[PDB]
């Protein structure tokens, strides 16, 4: 039979049928009750709206997402969206179709061992194996080395990889993503007017950021360009009228990557942790790795980033190697892509975790050998 | 007027003292079995240690 | 010469000179042109009552407070407060005297810009600068730590301070305080048959609020209590007579700031928005904030607050810090107190925006290095 | 008047609240510190054993 | 006079008098600039704290060591460093006393000049002298051979001694040391949920090390016992709460010593390259080191290591040879008590670098005879 290649993600849960080009049904992983009282009667009023179904109500109910950074926080509330996705957008029963995960690199154990035993036990699937989400990036490209920057929507992190070879040692994790952005572009929108509060509303600023924000090549030539002219202040129009107008907030949000600084965090920016992650490798890899870097994941869809990340890293690298950026257009579903890729293959066929082994050994099989 | 400002102070002034009497003996009662059992941690070992002054 | 120590408000205005321990003038901000039309010649009628005159002819005006949430809505209002406060309470030309405004922090720009256009041109102080409404709340206290909850009638805002380092990604600012409170007790006293509607009627639910209403210590138990004895009911008589009766509107009201799910708010109340202000803090800082919690503003006075809200965050926080709650009896008047101590300092001397600088840079110089 | 035998009262809880409010502070402080030094107490009894634990 | 018996080091700079028993001010040797704005006026904010009152201030700060490696990197910070041992933790000017500093072998030459060149114009000392961290400690064991490993927290060095004849062939120095373990102790924390990024936050992962970790007799044993019992997790506060509990990590982290695998090291453990260090020596003097080797530094202190140590030697050793494990109690302090030695000895007193001689060959003179 066929696989089901899921992908939980953190805002985004994409799924679908492995051997394809797309994910078959991608829909925002959010649960929210409803908050007020509800007066008409017989309305058959649910008690929670989950997926694509709770964008659509979300003038009256407190959406939520289950997945913080990368872990599970409300594991109640991750099973309602599995059995969503399960059963009504791909309308496939769970009892007969090996599933595949995907997991964030350097995350609690606690939270796999979770996963698994819940695909084991409550949906009872024959056999699942939990991937990280770097490898199937690099998958979907087409490659075999490269040092993968997948920023998402929860978490950033920058697995190298050389000829097949991970390098554990050289994993840099860091949790500024698309969810910090959304929350500092919120919070930077104030100094117009405009009030952003209600966890709705927070799905307004996040099309906002989407639509409108894009990274500047040079910041402060931009800075001092925007506060003299006026060619860069673009206009939207709210869900009831009343058009807003963003000046310099445009490349002030997305800025936030390179600079950690905006929103407190002490790190670095992508920019200098993949240059780290790189010097943490082996010297005579590092020409393939700067060859070969490569982008994936949600927010690094930003229009101008694949320049600006290239200027950085060649103002750090020596000025022999060659820096190149690939960043292929179905940057988003990379991941995705990459996991049917790999479940497509027949020399993987006999890693998965079979449920039969899973009995014999308890939920604790994930970490062994079959990773 | 100002006799029922007057009236409504004094009497709000009483609940403030009252209360915080009980709190105050709750804790000096607390800090002193507090005190009592470091005593009783303390004098152990300190004899235990007077044997064991030069063996 | 002495610098005039304003300090704006929504509510009430208090403004005196810089170096005492109380405000010269304090007057509710309301400017309230007349609304009948008037038969008797040569009264002397004006054009608008401001500040406490407003409040003795409440009759027959229609009053309307000019700032609504921090930020100002009506400019020519303000400007005629801000001339009553100079020429009539305090009687001192502008034109010699440096003033020291007091902001809401995460404001709109165009508003503080406007205020010290305002100032420059109009009323042609010397020299302005606007502070921020918490720091002057702790220079009040005598401390350099904390965390200080400033909710004024307007807007309740809650700044982190660290060894006198503000902590900018950890402010968190909600728009509940006083006004809503008098807004929902006006709403619930019609459960019992009193209806207060003309703009004039809301000062009187004002005084009822202040007078009467208190924070309960725990809010089902008083519930209980209320709905079987009558040892709570007091009553209070009207600007005419007909005493009324108030029983368990009198800890519901004030019981918002805890449940802002009355008044349809979706956040959380004042006594978690704290800890979480908290939580963004670093892991070594937060000892120091939980022992020096610092209650400030008019809205804080209610009584029985400052355990109820001790209670609160102690069933949050870990059982083993020390959670203190700093509540001065001279609450009200804490951000002008504060204001006159920072205005009466010798190293701050330097600080202010002189209008040679002003000229030289124009409106924009207030978000400059002069802050 | 009628005001002043309340406003005695009134000014008299000023005082009561003051001594109230700075003994309490100062028990809890204390006890908090006597708090402190039986953990390390316990502490260094528990890690002098463990630290030990044969040789 | 008395000389100054400075200790760099590379985490606790430790220095004294010539002639005590113990350092008289040891205080980790970090420089950390605030990183936030600072609102409050005339607090005396200072622009950099540096050695322990940046150890009380570190929730504001942003620490960074001026000592990567044994090498300076940063030699602003590392002059701010000595200029504060020298005048506020020991208030002796430098134009009245000798100093002693230590180096670690196999260092670059451009910064034991560097080094020179600073004693010799800034602090303007009368004489410096600059010995290896092997001898030192050799010195204070009061032996006259044996082969000392000396595992700092910068890096780890093995220097054999025989006679008082050095062997400069067989010096095995290897860069892992306690910033690495604390470094994978801060990796394998968040198996368990718990996040520690801020370098703040370095410090509190430092004392968890060094209050819970212990080496294990025998890894492959204590991996199963921690598998399957409880007895071992042992929980800790930090500190604001929120207590967490180590289970396996306890004897992983320091297990890297043995096993450089574990950070992606190629090289072999603490225990082997002892034993290559002393089968580079000749052939008649492998008993007596056999028999003297001497354990120093900071990281050499954790609970069972001379027992696991000696149990891998004798393991590589011939049968026949006598395996002993030299472990003073006074470790830490070991380098430092016998550079008090050396500095008060009479027939050390004319090996000092004297002024004059450096004015006339420059600061290479550090090479020349006086070594
Ligand atoms: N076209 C776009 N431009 C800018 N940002 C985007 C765009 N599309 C998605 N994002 C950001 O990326 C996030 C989705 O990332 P995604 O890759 O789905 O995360 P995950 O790894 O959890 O699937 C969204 O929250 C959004 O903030
Ligand atoms: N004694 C009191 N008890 C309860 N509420 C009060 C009391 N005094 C003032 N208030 C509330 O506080 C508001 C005044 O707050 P204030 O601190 O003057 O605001 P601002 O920060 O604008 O100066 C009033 O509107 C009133 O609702
Ligand atoms: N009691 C201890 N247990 C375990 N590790 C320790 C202990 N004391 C210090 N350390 C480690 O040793 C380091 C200090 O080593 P030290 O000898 O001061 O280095 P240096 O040679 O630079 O002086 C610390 O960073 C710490 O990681
Ligand atoms: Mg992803
Ligand atoms: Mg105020
Ligand atoms: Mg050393």
């Amino acid at each position: 039979t066929t696989a089901l290649v899921c992908d939980n993600g953190s805002g985004l849960v994409k799924a679908g049928f492995a051997g394809d080009d797309a994910p078959r049904a991608v829909f925002p992983s959010i649960v929210g009750r409803p908050r007020h009282q509800g007066v008409m009667v017989g309305m058959g009023q649910k008690d929670s709206y989950v997926g694509d179904e709770a964008q659509s109500k979300r003038g009256i109910l407190t959406l939520k997402y289950p997945i913080e950074h990368g872990i599970i926080t409300n594991w109640d509330d991750m099973e309602k969206i599995w059995h969503h996705t399960f059963y009504n957008e791909l309308r496939v029963a769970p009892e007969e179709h090996p599933t595949l995960l995907t997991e964030a690199p350097l995350n609690p154990k606690a939270n796999r061992e979770k996963m698994t035993q819940i695909m084991f036990e409550t949906f009872n699937v024959p056999a699942m194996y939990v991937a990280i989400q770097a490898v199937l990036s690099l998958y979907a490209s087409g490659r075999t080395t490269g040092i993968v920057l997948d920023s998402g929507d929860g978490v950033t992190h920058n697995v190298p990889i050389y000829e097949g070879y991970a390098l554990p040692h050289a994993i840099m994790r860091l949790d500024l993503a698309g969810r910090d952005l959304t929350d500092y572009l919120m919070k930077i929108l104030t100094e117009r007017g405009y009030s952003f509060v209600t966890t709705a509303e927070r799905e307004i600023v996040r099309d906002i950021k989407e639509k409108l924000c894009y990274v500047a090549l040079d910041f402060e030539n931009e800075m001092a360009t925007a506060a003299s002219s006026s060619s860069l202040e673009k206009s939207y129009e709210l869900p009831d009228g009343q058009v807003i107008t963003i000046g310099n907030e445009r490349f002030r949000c997305p800025e936030t990557l390179f600079q950690p600084s905006f929103i407190g965090m002490e790190s670095a920016g992508i920019h200098e942790t993949t240059y780290n992650s790189i010097m943490k490798c082996d010297i005579d890899i590092r020409k393939d790795l700067y060859a070969n870097n490569v982008l994936s994941g949600g927010t690094t869809m930003y229009p101008g980033i694949a320049d600006r990340m290239q200027k950085e890293i060649t103002a750090l690298a020596p000025s022999t190697m060659k820096i190149k950026i690939i960043a292929p257009p179905e940057r988003k579903y990379s991941v995705w892509i990459g996991g049917s890729i790999l479940a497509s293959l027949s020399t993987f066929q006999q890693m998965w975790i079979s449920k039969q082994e899973y009995d014999e050994a308890g939920p604790s099989i994930v970490h062994r050998k079959c990773f | 007027d100002k006799l029922k400002e007057a009236e409504t102070r004094a009497e709000f002034a009483e609940r403030s003292v009252t209360k915080l009497e009980k709190s105050i003996d709750d804790l000096e009662d607390e800090l002193y079995a507090q005190k009592l059992k470091y005593k009783a941690i303390s004098e152990e070992l300190d004899h235990a240690l007077n044997d064991m002054t030069s063996i």
